[PDB]
């Protein structure tokens, strides 16, 4: 469950971020001698939630760090599974066998 | 009825499998068992006259 | 050909196959 | 290839080497099924005289 | 009874493994549709974009006498024009490839269903007709 | 023209060596005798009794691709009379204009 | 009326080419991915050079 | 003759995409192997009786 | 006699059913789900006797 929805924020994150890139390759782009030029109403605003650098840097590293920390979890459950497997096999085998031999003394 | 029973299996599995050759052997053995044991029935019954 | 390719653009959405090369943190021997 | 570009290589000396190669591999193989299979008929000759024998 | 255990055993094996390849291929297949409908999108977009290039090249022959020029303008447009038209061929090819993928895909998932279904019959009859009677001691009839 | 002409030499090319190896198969196989070698047991199995085709249809099949090909064929020859007398045409034309 | 051997090389026939069409089916999702945006990058510059020069 | 017979029909199994060709041939050898197997049941039981 | 009988149309009710529902599940034919594909080339063959 928590691997999902960790894959699945991601992506979102990755789709906001690319088309990000769209409108800034965009704005390269452009330049004089083009017809979309032209004064707009009074753009010097500043942006009312405004996002600072931190808040970038940190929204960035953060959700990446839980991944490889999901990730190190997988690898110890992987591991346990192998070793709980051969346990439970180790004790029906040596059962088994334990309990056939006290039958032959029997017979 | 379980070897003739069988051979409602369909389409790629009416194969001829160890079970079935194993069950024909078991067939052969009631047979001969049978045999065997009524034939010692008629020998007793003689020795009975 | 074999020749420059940017390994940039590489979301497939379900590459679970013996692709999706360069790095890929998959374990490198298995069960046997 | 068109017109001059048709060119003599060594690829094509190296490819018909692989070829005459591969017939004489093909008949070597034929001849190995034929002894093996005279050995197993021999065997089996030999163990139906067995079975009568017994 | 050793033999028929062993042969329920290989039955069952079967069954898992058949069953976890049919989940995998069809989530490939629900990934392919995606796809399609991408390109088809693609396609409608630069036909569009052929609608407006040539509508810019076309009025400026209305032009009077001397004014009236072989500009780059020309040359970079007509450059446009045959360069889409290969890139239209190329994506058209790219579908034909995809359906071709899809009836493929097809004849897949219908062999594997069926194959089932055979067999889900085969493990039923076996069961429930042999281990009926064949139980534990051989004196009683199962009459 | 250059492309359909090579995808149908591709085809029937295709199915003559198909042709070829079953041929040879036979050939090898006939050669047996009862008192040779290459003699087994091997058990009866539906696999040797499967069908795949009829002698009829099989024909037909070989008779669609040879007409397909002699289609192709002579409408590759109608075009190259066609293309050299255009050929010939422009030439004579712009001859006497220059004149 | 059949074989094991035959029933078990048929089981392995069906699963290996089920593998066969699945990995097609991935190496075709790359490239035509790729297509897709390369295309459409290069039509941009192409039209924006166009606007430039009449302007 | 009925193992020469048997491995002509075991050889004729193995063919190509399309060669597999129900025929006369297929029919005789079946027709063929079902005669020589009645013929072995019949002698061997001439063989019990003497 | 009789079970030769018995073991006949047990085979034939059987495959009588199997076509039930490989049909029944034909009828339900209603537009509008996903089995519904393209693998045109269907119009020629010698099936069914």
């Amino acid at each position: 469950c928590l691997l999902q929805e960790i894959r699945q924020q991601l992506n979102s994150d990755h789709r906001d971020k690319m088309e990000t890139l769209e409108i800034d390759r965009g704005c390269l782009s452009l330049n004089l001698t083009s017809p979309n030029i032209s004064l707009k109403v009074n753009p010097t605003r500043i942006p009312k939630d405004s996002t600072t650098l931190q808040q970038w840097d940190e929204f960035t590293r953060f959700n990446k760090n839980r991944a490889e920390a999901e990730m190190k979890a997988s690898i110890e459950l992987r591991e346990a599974i192998a070793l709980a497997i051969a346990q439970t096999n180790n004790e029906l085998d040596a059962q088994r066998v334990a309990t056939e031999f006290t039958f032959r003394k029997r017979l | 009825e379980c070897l003739f029973h069988r051979e409602k299996r369909m389409g790629i599995d009416l194969v001829h499998d160890e079970a079935e050759k194993e069950l024909l052997a078991e067939v052969d053995t009631i047979l001969c068992c049978q045999e065997r044991m009524r034939q010692h029935l008629d020998k007793a019954n003689a020795q009975l006259a | 050909f074999g020749a420059k390719l940017p390994w940039r653009s590489d979301y497939v959405p379900l590459l679970s196959l013996p692709q999706r090369p360069r790095f890929t943190a998959q374990d490198f021997r298995q069960r046997g | 290839r068109s017109n001059v570009e048709l060119c003599r290589d060594q690829t094509q000396y190296g490819l018909i080497d692989e070829v005459h190669q591969l017939e004489a591999t093909i008949n070597t193989m034929k001849q190995k099924l034929a002894q093996t299979q005279n050995a197993l008929d021999a065997l089996f000759k030999h163990l139906a005289r067995i079975q009568a024998d017994i | 009874n050793l033999a028929f255990t062993n042969r329920i055993a290989e039955t069952v094996d079967a069954k898992n493994k058949i069953h976890t390849h049919l989940t995998k291929t069809l989530q490939e297949i629900f990934q392919i549709e995606m796809t399609i409908e991408s390109i088809k999108k693609a396609i409608k977009e630069k036909s569009a974009f052929l609608k407006v290039a040539q509508t810019r090249l076309d009025e400026r022959t209305r032009r009077p006498n001397v004014e009236l020029c072989r500009d780059m303008a020309q040359l970079r447009l007509v450059n446009e024009v045959y360069e889409v038209d290969e890139t239209i061929q190329t994506l058209q090819q790219r579908l034909r490839d995809s359906e071709d993928t899809l009836q493929s895909l097809a004849h897949t998932k219908a062999t594997l269903e069926h194959d089932l279904a055979v067999k889900a019959n085969t493990l039923y009859i076996d069961q429930e007709k042999c281990m009926s009677m064949r139980n534990s001691y051989p004196s009683t009839l199962r009459l | 023209q250059i492309r359909l002409n090579r995808e149908h030499k591709e085809s029937c090319e295709m199915n003559w060596s198909d042709k070829v190896e079953v041929y040879n198969i036979d050939d090898t196989c006939s050669r047996y005798t009862n008192e040779s070698t290459q003699v087994q047991f091997y058990p009866h199995s539906s696999k040797f009794e499967e069908s795949a085709s009829t002698p009829e249809t099989w024909a037909k099949f070989n008779h669609d691709n040879l007409l397909r090909a002699e289609r192709e064929r002579l409408a590759s020859v109608n075009l190259r009379k066609l293309i050299d007398c255009i050929l010939r045409d422009t030439a004579e034309d712009l001859r006497l204009q220059c004149d | 009326r059949y074989t094991p051997d035959d029933w078990y090389r048929s089981n392995l026939v069906s699963f290996q080419e089920s593998n066969s069409s699945r990995h097609n089916s991935e190496r075709l999702r790359v490239d035509t991915s790729r297509l897709i945006q390369d295309k459409y990058q290069q039509i941009r510059k192409t039209q924006a050079h166009s606007t430039q020069n009449l302007g | 003759p009925l193992r020469v017979a048997q491995t002509r029909l075991y050889q004729r199994s193995h063919r190509p995409n399309v060669e597999l060709c129900r025929d006369n041939a297929q029919f005789r050898l079946l027709s063929e192997v079902e005669e020589l197997n009645m013929s072995l049941r019949a002698l061997k039981e001439k063989l019990q009786d003497a | 006699s009789d079970r030769s009988a018995q073991h006949e149309l047990e085979k034939d009710l059987s495959d009588k059913q199997a076509a039930l529902r490989i049909d029944d599940k034909c009828q339900h034919l209603r537009n509008t789900s996903e089995g519904v594909s393209y693998f045109r080339g269907v119009e020629r063959v010698d099936a069914t006797v």
